[PDB]
């Protein structure tokens, strides 16, 4: 099955046969090999694609929107040190108990897919999802799009969700390191970028 | 089969289908030797039954003396308190009848179907056929627990999970006045009155 | 087939496995049947190991037992008091008892006379004792073939080791659990010795900073 | 004490005593020296789980004299400085 | 039949051929990650014991996959030859001389700054601070012994126990028997050296000061 690569002149990995969404036969280390692990592999990718798109919106439209709009957060990195309805070493702790049920049915169905698609209090609100990773029902896909029957428009969908999660976790990485050395935030340094491409870099610190 | 502790897995082999409260919650195994399962049965009714109990005598006194109707002392502080008899004495009678009760209980446990007589009067006898619910007109003057198998397991199924639950909440009682220094249905009015800064992290 | 400790070629002859603590380790050849004599012979070894070992179990229970007795609190604490200060040694230290030590140990000598003869008559001419009157219970202290082992209605009233298999595996558990015992009273005096504490105190000290209160650092004594 | 001269010196002498007893630079049990001094091998009849031979009656010949050697430098090296 | 080959008080589990060297470490009695507790439920149906150091602790299921197997066991024992030599020259340096008066360091994870800033790197008390003049030669050195051993594989030489004349010069692997728990002695020890390894990095990670002077602190006191 040939198709587009992320170093043109290679033989994809066996393993690899661009079936999955966004696969470009990009294992030069050999971790995915084994297909159970390759499977758990493409499950943490979605995960961690989802939450980086989530961390990137939330770390820079705000702060898109403070040096300009109107929500002036003065910045992500100190965001955490500050006071709110509750304190932080119990908001903590009611993050964990709040995320302990939705992971723990998110674990069971990665090892028992299907077991943990049925509404544990009215035992009629199904989910109608046969694919890992995607849910749907009405808290996941509320606005109809999720399913397309068999074609492989749904495909192409799933690629784009790939690629925009791929593309959110890089940035978000970007703006850990770029903050914790830059000592700025990451908005100003793109628009100090902007102004001196040449001299603005990663060597005149 | 059933719905268990955990949506997705597989019940142990020995917790099959039978005892009231069955969900297959054995991630340790503690009842898998044959023979322990019967043991650990009434081992748990017993524990639930005296903690249904000892939640009455923890919360219902505070509950109706802190609004104000009785003005019981607090249950971590009755044990001091002087009564007509003495602690000691008190300590010494409860342990002989409990003795009694205790004993005529694991013989009915070891042998069952041998304690069914009155010892004083051989003519009263005490109706019950599965070890850990006898009946009679002293444990059942209302004969509620006796008939159909299908209405037996609901009525033990409800008994369980109250004496689960209150096993759990005289738990919280002794270490959560133990730490907190204040009585349980305090806490209670106290957590729903500021809930978001009254938690067991903020009590070290 | 079985464990073997420091064996050689010359033990692993006459040690071939039926005694129950039976490992080979006899380095000097002590139960060597080629010299058996009086008491080096492989007849009354095994029975002075078992012996010394039953009694060392009594010690090393016993020398010990008073002091734990009063640190969990339910002793008198003027009886929760080292082994050696008991009035076994008086010098060290001495305790008052309802009679004085020399007139206890007369009593002693009486009592473990009529016990410890008679054992040993038991063990020369095998069912002596059961044959002359004595208090009419002679039939209880009868013994069996193996002098170590009575099991008697009185020696053996619970009545354990009904199968032969149990039996050995107790009798190895009993020989494993006395050499330790002797081991350990043997501790007990060289501790005693080089501490002046009882052998609770030196592992509790030990527990307490293991690295500082050891062999090394406490052969000072004091 | 640890890191002390008396403590490396006993050391090293007790190590290397066993060393040469367990490697055959040494007489031992199992390493009889004939009046040439060239080592031959004989049967003890002590049996050991060493596989080279090194028996218990070996590990305290051999660390007794290098505790008697160690005693001697280490008196030795205080005498003269 | 070679060069310290025939030198058989070495072999750890033999006085006598009521052994073969290779009877434990292989087949199916032999030691486990757990002791006499292994009762099979967690030692697969894939680890047989054919390899050295095969305890039968797959947890996680990695070498399912036979091929992967030995993708992994190469791996393990690269990681382990490397840890081995990191460890001893993590430790060496400060068994050798001590403290950071001159440009040396006596501590292995302060010795890398050394160059960088103020001296260069002076053995035992090659100089400067040019960074880019060592990192060539090492990148290149390494790329072609990299590229080398990945290749060149004589006829038919196990690509990681070539055993020739230049890898075996002293024929320690002559006999296969001794071959066969030698393997069993490098992966253990190699496996010893890789936690040591990660106790280095955690503790200086941690506490920030030599292991040895952490061993010092731990045990005197
Ligand atoms: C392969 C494993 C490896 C490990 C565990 C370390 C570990 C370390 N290096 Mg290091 N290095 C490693 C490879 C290399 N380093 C360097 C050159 C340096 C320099 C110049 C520096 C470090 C520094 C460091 C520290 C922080 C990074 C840490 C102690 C820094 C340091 O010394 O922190 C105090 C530092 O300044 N390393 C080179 C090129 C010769 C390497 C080639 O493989
Ligand atoms: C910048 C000043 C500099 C000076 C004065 C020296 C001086 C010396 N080098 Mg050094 N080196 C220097 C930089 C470097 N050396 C090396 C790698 C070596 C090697 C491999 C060797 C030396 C050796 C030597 C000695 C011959 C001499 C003391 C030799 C001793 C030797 O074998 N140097 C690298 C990489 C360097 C990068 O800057
Ligand atoms: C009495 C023992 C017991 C124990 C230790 C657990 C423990 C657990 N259950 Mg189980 N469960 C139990 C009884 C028990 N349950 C009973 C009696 C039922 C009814 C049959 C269930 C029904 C049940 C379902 C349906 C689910 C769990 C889930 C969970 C997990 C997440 C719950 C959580 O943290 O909520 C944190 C929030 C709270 C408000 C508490 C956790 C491991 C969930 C899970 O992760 O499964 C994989 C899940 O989906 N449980
Ligand atoms: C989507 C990725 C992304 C983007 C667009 C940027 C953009 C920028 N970064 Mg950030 N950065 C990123 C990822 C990213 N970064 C990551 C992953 C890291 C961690 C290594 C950093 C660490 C970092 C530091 C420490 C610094 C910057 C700086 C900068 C600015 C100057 C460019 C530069 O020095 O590049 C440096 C880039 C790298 C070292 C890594 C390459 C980036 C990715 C991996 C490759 C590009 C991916 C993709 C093809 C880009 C598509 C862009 C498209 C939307 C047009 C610029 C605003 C500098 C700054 O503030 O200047 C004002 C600065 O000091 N970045
Ligand atoms: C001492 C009290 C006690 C006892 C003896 C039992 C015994 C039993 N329970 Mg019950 N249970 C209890 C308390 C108890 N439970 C409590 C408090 C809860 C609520 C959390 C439950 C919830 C529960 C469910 C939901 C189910 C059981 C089941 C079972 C059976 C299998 C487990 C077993 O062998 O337990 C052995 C237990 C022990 C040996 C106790 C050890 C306690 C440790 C040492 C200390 C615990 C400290 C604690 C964390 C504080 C067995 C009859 C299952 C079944 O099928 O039964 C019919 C089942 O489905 N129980
Ligand atoms: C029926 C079960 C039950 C209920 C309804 C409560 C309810 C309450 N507990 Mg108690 N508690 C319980 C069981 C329970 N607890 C048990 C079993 C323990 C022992 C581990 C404790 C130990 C405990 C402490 C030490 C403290 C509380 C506190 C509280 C209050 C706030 C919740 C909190 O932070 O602790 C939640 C703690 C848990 C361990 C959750 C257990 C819940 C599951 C269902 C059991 C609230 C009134 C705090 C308080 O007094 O604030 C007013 C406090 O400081 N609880
Ligand atoms: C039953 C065997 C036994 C046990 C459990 C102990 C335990 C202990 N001894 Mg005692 N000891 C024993 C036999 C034993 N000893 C014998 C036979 C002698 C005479 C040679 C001594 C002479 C002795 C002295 C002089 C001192 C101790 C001390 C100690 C403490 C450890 C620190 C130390 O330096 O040890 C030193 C240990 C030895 C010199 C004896 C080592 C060899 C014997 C055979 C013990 C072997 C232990 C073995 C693992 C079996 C343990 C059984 C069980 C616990 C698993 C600790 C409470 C020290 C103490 O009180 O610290 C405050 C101390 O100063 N012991
Ligand atoms: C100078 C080094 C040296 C010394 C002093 C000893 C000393 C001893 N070894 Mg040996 N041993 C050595 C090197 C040494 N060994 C080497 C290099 C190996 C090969 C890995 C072995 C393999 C070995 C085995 C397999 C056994 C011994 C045993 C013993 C002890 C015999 C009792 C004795 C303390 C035996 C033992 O521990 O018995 C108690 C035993 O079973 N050793
Ligand atoms: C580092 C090596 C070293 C050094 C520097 C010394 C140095 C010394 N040793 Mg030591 N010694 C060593 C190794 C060493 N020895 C070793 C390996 C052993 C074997 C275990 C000994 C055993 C030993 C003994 C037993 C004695 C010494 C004595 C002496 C002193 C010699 C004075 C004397 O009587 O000679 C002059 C002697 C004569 C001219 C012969 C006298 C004639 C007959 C024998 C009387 C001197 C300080 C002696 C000492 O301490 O005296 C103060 C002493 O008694 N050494
Ligand atoms: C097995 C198993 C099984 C089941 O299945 C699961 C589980 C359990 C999880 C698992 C586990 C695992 C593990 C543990 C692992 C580990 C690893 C390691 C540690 C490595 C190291 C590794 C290590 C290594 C390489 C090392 C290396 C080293 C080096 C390079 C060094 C270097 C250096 C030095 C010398 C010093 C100087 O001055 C400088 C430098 C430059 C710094």
């Amino acid at each position: 099955n040939d198709r587009p690569l992320w170093f043109p002149g290679s033989q994809p990995p066996e393993w690899l046969d661009g079936s999955l969404p966004g696969d470009f036969g990009f294992d030069p280390l050999g971790l995915g090999s084994d297909p159970e692990l390759l499977k758990w592999f493409v499950q943490a990718e979605l995960v961690h694609c989802r939450w980086a798109m989530l961390g990137a919106a939330g770390i820079f439209i705000p702060e898109a929107l403070t040096k300009a709009g109107i929500l002036n957060t003065p910045s992500w990195t100190v965001a955490g040190d500050q006071q709110y309805f509750t304190d932080a070493t119990t908001l903590f702790v009611i993050e964990i108990i709040l995320f302990a049920w939705a992971e723990g049915r998110r674990w069971a169905d990665i090892i028992n897919p299907g077991c943990v698609n049925v509404d544990p209090v009215f035992p009629n609100n199904k989910l109608t999802g046969t694919d890992v990773g995607y849910p749907g029902g009405l808290w996941f896909d509320p606005l109809g799009w999720g399913q397309t029957g068999d074609a492989a428009k749904l495909k192409d969908l799933r690629t784009r969700e790939i690629k925009n999660g791929r593309l959110a976790m890089l940035a978000v990485l970007g703006a850990v390191v770029q903050a914790n050395y830059t000592h700025t935030g990451p908005i100003d340094n793109l628009l100090a970028h902007l102004a001196d491409p040449g001299h603005n870099t990663i060597f005149a610190l | 089969d059933r719905p268990l502790w955990l949506p997705g897995s597989e019940a142990p082999k020995w917790l099959d289908g039978s005892l009231p409260g069955d969900y297959g919650f054995d991630p340790l195994d503690l009842a898998a030797e044959p023979g322990r399962l019967n043991w650990m049965v009434q081992a748990e009714l017993v524990h639930c039954r005296w903690a249904m109990l000892g939640a009455a005598g923890i919360f219902i006194p505070e509950l109706l003396t802190k609004i104000g109707i009785l003005n019981t002392p607090s249950w971590y502080k009755a044990g001091d308190a002087t009564y007509f008899a003495d602690q000691g004495t008190l300590f010494i009678v409860e342990l002989l009848l409990m003795a009694w009760a205790e004993s005529r209980r694991w013989a009915d446990i070891a042998r069952p179907g041998s304690v069914n007589t009155d010892p004083i009067f051989p003519n009263n006898k005490l109706t019950g056929t599965d070890v850990g619910y006898p009946g009679g007109l002293w444990f059942d003057p209302l004969g509620w627990g006796s008939g159909s198998e299908d209405k037996l397991k609901e009525i033990r199924t409800k008994e369980v999970k109250n004496g689960r639950l209150a096993m759990l909440a005289v738990l919280g009682a002794f270490v959560q006045a133990n730490v907190t220094h204040v009585g349980p249905i305090d806490n209670l009015f106290a957590h729903l009155a500021d809930p978001y800064h009254t938690t067991i992290l903020q009590s070290l | 087939k079985r464990s073997l400790i420091f064996a050689s070629k010359q033990s692993l002859s006459y040690l071939d496995g039926t005694l129950p603590g039976d490992y080979g380790f006899d380095p000097l050849g002590l139960m060597d049947p080629e010299g058996a004599g009086g008491f080096i012979d492989p007849q009354w070894l095994p029975y002075a190991e078992i012996i010394n070992g039953r009694f060392a179990m009594l010690g090393a229970a016993g020398a010990i037992a008073p002091e734990v007795l009063g640190r969990i609190g339910l002793i008198p604490q003027e009886t929760a008091i080292p082994w050696f200060q008991s009035g076994v040694i008086p010098p060290v230290g001495n305790y008052s008892y309802w009679a004085d030590p020399y007139t206890l140990f007369v009593l002693e000598m009486a009592l473990m006379g009529f016990a410890e003869h008679r054992r040993a008559q038991d063990y020369y001419k095998p069912g002596s004792m059961g044959k002359q009157y004595f208090l009419g219970l002679e039939k209880f202290l009868g013994g069996s073939g193996n002098p170590a082992y009575p099991g008697g209605p009185i020696f053996n009233f619970l009545g354990f080791g009904k199968n032969e298999k149990e039996l050995q595996e107790l009798k190895v558990k009993e020989v494993k659990n006395g050499r330790l015992a002797m081991m350990a009273v043997l501790g007990y005096f060289t501790q005693a010795i080089f501490t002046g504490v009882g052998p609770f105190q030196n592992l509790l000290d030990h527990l307490a900073d293991p690295v500082h209160n050891n062999v090394l650092t406490n052969l000072k004594i004091h | 004490y640890i890191g002390s001269s008396t403590n490396l010196i006993m050391v090293a002498s007790t190590t290397l005593m066993l060393f040469a007893g367990r490697f055959g630079l040494a007489p031992s049990a199992n390493r009889k020296s004939t009046a040439g001094l060239k080592l031959v091998d004989r049967d003890s009849g002590l049996q050991t789980g060493d596989p080279a031979g090194f028996t218990a009656t070996d590990t305290l010949a051999c660390g007794a004299l290098g505790h008697v050697i160690g005693v001697g430098i280490v008196l030795g090296l205080k005498a003269t400085a | 039949m070679t060069g310290i080959a025939e030198w058989y008080k070495v072999y750890g589990k033999s006085v006598a051929p009521d052994q073969d060297a290779r009877a434990p470490y292989y087949g199916p009695n032999r030691p486990l990650w757990k002791g006499p507790f292994t009762k099979p439920k967690d030692v697969p149906e894939y680890l047989k014991g054919e390899y050295p150091g095969d305890y039968g602790c797959d947890i996680f299921k990695l070498a399912r996959l036979p091929a992967n197997y030995a993708r992994l066991r190469t791996q393990e024992l690269m990681n382990g030859r490397w840890a081995m030599l990191g460890i001893t020259g993590c430790l060496t340096p400060e068994l050798i001389n001590s403290n950071s008066t001159p440009g040396f360091e006596p501590v292995w994870f302060n010795t890398g700054a050394q160059i960088f800033s103020d001296a260069g790197i002076d053995y035992l008390g090659i100089n400067a601070h040019s960074l880019f003049a060592v990192i060539v030669v090492q990148a290149l050195l390494m790329g072609l012994a990299e590229y080398a051993r990945i290749k060149f594989v004589p006829e038919g030489a196990d690509p990681f126990y070539p055993g020739g004349k230049t890898f075996d010069p002293l024929g320690f692997s002559s006999d296969p028997e001794i071959l066969a728990e030698l393997k069993v002695k490098e992966i253990k020890n190699g496996r010893l050296a890789m936690m040591a390894m990660a106790g280095l990095f955690a503790q200086g990670a941690v506490t920030g000061v030599s292991p040895l002077q952490n061993l010092h602190d731990w045990l005197h006191l």
